[PDB]
DNA sequence: TAGTTATAGGTGGACGTCTAAGATGGTTTTCACATAAACCTTTGACGAGGTAGTTTTCCGATGTTGAGGGGAATCACGGTGAACATGCCTTTTGATGGAGCAGTTTCCAAATACACTTTTGGTAGAATCTGCAGGTGGATATTGAT
DNA sequence: ATCAATATCCACCTGCAGATTCTACCAAAAGTGTATTTGGAAACTGCTCCATCAAAAGGCATGTTCACCGTGATTCCCCTCAACATCGGAAAACTACCTCGTCAAAGGTTTATGTGAAAACCATCTTAGACGTCCACCTATAACTA
């Protein structure tokens, strides 16, 4: 039998994915969650295909940027692990929660 | 309903990965769906706002593209 | 004679209907002048680039809505807004 | 003749927006409600400022509202202090608002 | 006849611009130099992430740019990357880049 | 006919211009062309302000510079402020 | 003999000047910081009283605003104590560093 | 007439930089700090001062005016109130 | 260190959309001569006001001496996240019937563009305000040792 | 567990400056009113592209179980906080003094506002056709114990 090293697989796929362009979300939960938020905001509304996965590129490379900036905010704790506390401190002084 | 849960946790760590993220508690894949969430909701509100005004009821590429930049998120490669 | 022109006198009437027994120093007043201004260019423009993404050309009370419904924030944006088509009904009315 | 400010029976000027609004070449062609809507947009904010700047004013035992009681207005405030984010006003000064964490025992 | 961009020496539409700046409400009056001014700096600046793609397509052993070669290049390059600051690019992706605390022991 | 004018026309002249024996995807061009946009409204509405400011009533490539100055960093402003000095003094001159 | 413990006369001052409107610099240091930076820049040139305290009240607002979130990076690293190591941080999230 | 310009960035007194630390909340501060602090001020300037003198010279002037000043504040998204 | 799991890759042959050469129709611009209308380069000149220059005053700055206590430095070892699996719901990857909404041609007004014709501003110009900006006690908290 | 004892509000009251508050007057604007100007919102109408429902990979979803990283302290080493000593230098008056940025003129461009006639450049794709997906097949670089 053989084991991975725990955090040491995790490696491969931060470069790997580090090197992929691609959406990491499938097209479908997501377009549920913005037809979800328009409706439940202004009644029967449709979209342009691109329109969606403009969103989600959008909404991605935010997070994608987001998680970055939260990563520093751990390793400033002499910590290795992002949690909760992290992105409050990222979202207050990005100013959307300052 | 729940398809802000649709967001499957390795959705979410992958897009941590890419952001040279090692180690990931818990707690975070419903803190995340909250700033997701909030996110989207700001944009698809202005996004809408647009629809809404152009007198149309589809929702265009350069309506998300205009409320992306007034949110001061300049977005590229859908005409915009 | 150099006159540039601003608001004080506005800024004082809308002062003296709120609170009647207040005054406002001179630099609180520009704070205050440089407020009406920027908040002007800001919805101007947001109004200004509507007519433009819609092809036309002319700058209405309905660009100014939009504008107002996407600059302000939650409650203030409907207290605007509801206050804009109160005074332009009068004016539409009153004419 | 009647001031098209009081025909909207607003304190703030109606026609000078108007010209305000061409004098800017925000558009080709200015409206004619367009100048009245925004006029009172504005009368409205300023007056919902002013309200709180009053209060703030009172509060710190004054006649004249003062830069500080515009700042402790806008900041203390929930909705201004988002509108006005990037903006900075002259002799501001800050909300007290020590951490929970530096507290003495 | 002569188009105004060979007036110029330029492959970017002179003529277009002027006409841009008109159906913008930008000013009252637009100049006559400005459209070709302006015309070049974009060239400029068109061919100058171009110029940077083009390698970065080529490193990645390709023809033709595509997105990531055009993020590769910005991101990477130090003064683009700041003017493209507040910018994102559609499928984009992001510079490589693993925080020197995470790597392993030796 | 619906016609919608974009700049991958000459974008691609200028791309042959650099590397002769390279291409560009569909979706490289649409970022490229929001690129061009984005950059051109920018510096535009800087100058299109500057003119105000400044009281001035028409646009002149004088603000164009300024804008550019302002709007484009460090050694990539000095380079863009050359050719277009260029460009613009072959116009004057080869009229 | 009289004497206030350690970090207890440090607060006197922040609920001092939390209070208090006033520029924390002198306006003639400052002064000279701006004329240099400005003619070691562009040689004799001019500022107008205002133009100087303009910019005086912005800078001063600014670093107040960049300590407050520089604390927050202190305090999140459990520690108390601003050091270099949290501007960095603060600056990089804020974006003019990253 | 001119006297040259010598470390006026130092002349940005350990105490001043205090006082405005305290008004952001401060208890402890470091030695290095107030090396940092000046350094970031110096590129805020810069930065600021730059823009401003951009507009200076282009309305072919040779005063810096409280409006440039500001135009320039607010290009950098740091509007500023009470200046014109 | 030498493995032996796990694919770091890694290097080459056909289908396959989907670059981009082409052409054809425009056709929408783009240019290129018209004509004062007017936006701007002087160009004096007069003062604002910004630089410097001088002085007297006290108000923060600096430069020590301690040393309490906050920063990190490591342990107990709890116990929280990462592997390494099959368990499969559901998201792709393909058709196909009309709500919307662009492209057409229109009077209907809903702004431009002027001529004067009264005001509402707006500095200014003082004209007297009279709110609050420090000055010396003073009662009053709350630290920090008796 | 009660007493020193700064420095806080804060109590008035000096008095000093920065509000308004008349009283205009240039008088810039704003407003009244009329033809002209055109941008719109008016109603049609042929379809692009949006949502319908359904075949089979693709990857989501707990489960099990172990290996390090903080809801544990504790130590202690030296960081920088707190009086206080002591002038240097900021501030806060005025005095030149002359540098440059406005008000007014004043032609001299520099630009726009018509439209015939050729000239890109874009629907419109039309059609080659070409770089790249898409993975075989074994290199082959690291890895976690043999």
């Amino acid at each position: 039998p053989h084991r991975y090293r725990p955090g040491t697989v995790a490696l491969r796929e931060i470069r790997r994915y580090q090197k992929s362009t691609e959406l990491l979300i499938r097209k479908l939960p997501f377009q549920r969650l913005v037809r979800e938020i328009a409706q439940d905001f202004k009644t029967d509304l449709r979209f342009q295909s691109s329109a969606v996965m403009a969103l989600q590129e959008a909404s991605e490379a935010y997070l994608v940027a987001l998680f970055e900036d939260t990563n520093l905010c751990a390793i400033h704790a002499k910590r290795v692990t992002i949690m909760p506390k992290d992105i409050q401190l990222a979202r207050r002084i990005r100013g959307e929660r300052a | 309903r729940d398809n802000i849960q649709g967001i499957t946790k390795p959705a979410i760590r992958r897009l941590a990965r890419r952001g040279g993220v090692k180690r990931i508690s818990g707690l975070i894949y419903e803190e995340t769906r909250g700033v997701l969430k909030v996110f989207l909701e700001n944009v698809i509100r202005d996004a809408v706002t647009y629809t809404e005004h152009a007198k149309r009821k589809t929702v265009t590429a350069m309506d998300v593209v205009y409320a992306l930049k007034r949110q001061g998120r300049t977005l590229y490669g859908f005409g915009g | 004679k150099t006159r540039k022109e601003s608001y004080a006198i506005y800024v004082y009437k809308v002062l003296k209907q709120v609170h009647p027994d207040t005054g406002i120093s001179s630099k609180a007043m520009s704070i205050m002048n440089s407020f009406v201004n920027d908040v002007f260019e800001r919805i101007a423009g947001e109004a200004s680039r509507l007519a433009h993404y819609n092809k036309r050309s002319t700058i209405t009370s309905r660009e100014i809505q939009t504008a107002v419904r996407l600059l302000l924030p939650g409650e203030l944006a409907k207290h605007a807004v509801s206050e804009g088509t109160k005074a332009v009904t009068k004016y539409t009315s009153a004419k | 003749a009647k001031t098209r400010s009081s025909r909207a029976g607003l304190q703030f000027p109606v026609g000078r927006v108007h010209r305000l609004l061409r004098k800017g070449n925000y558009a080709e062609r200015v409206g004619a409600g367009a100048p009245v809507y925004l006029a009172a947009v504005l009368e409205y904010l300023t007056a919902e400022i002013l309200e709180l700047a009053g209060n703030a004013a009172r509060d710190n035992k004054k006649t004249r509202i003062i830069p500080r009681h515009l700042q402790l207005a806008v900041r203390n405030d929930e909705e201004l202090n988002k509108l006005l984010g990037r903006v900075t006003i002259a002799q501001g000064g800050v909300l007290p608002n020590i951490q929970s964490v530096l507290l003495p025992k």
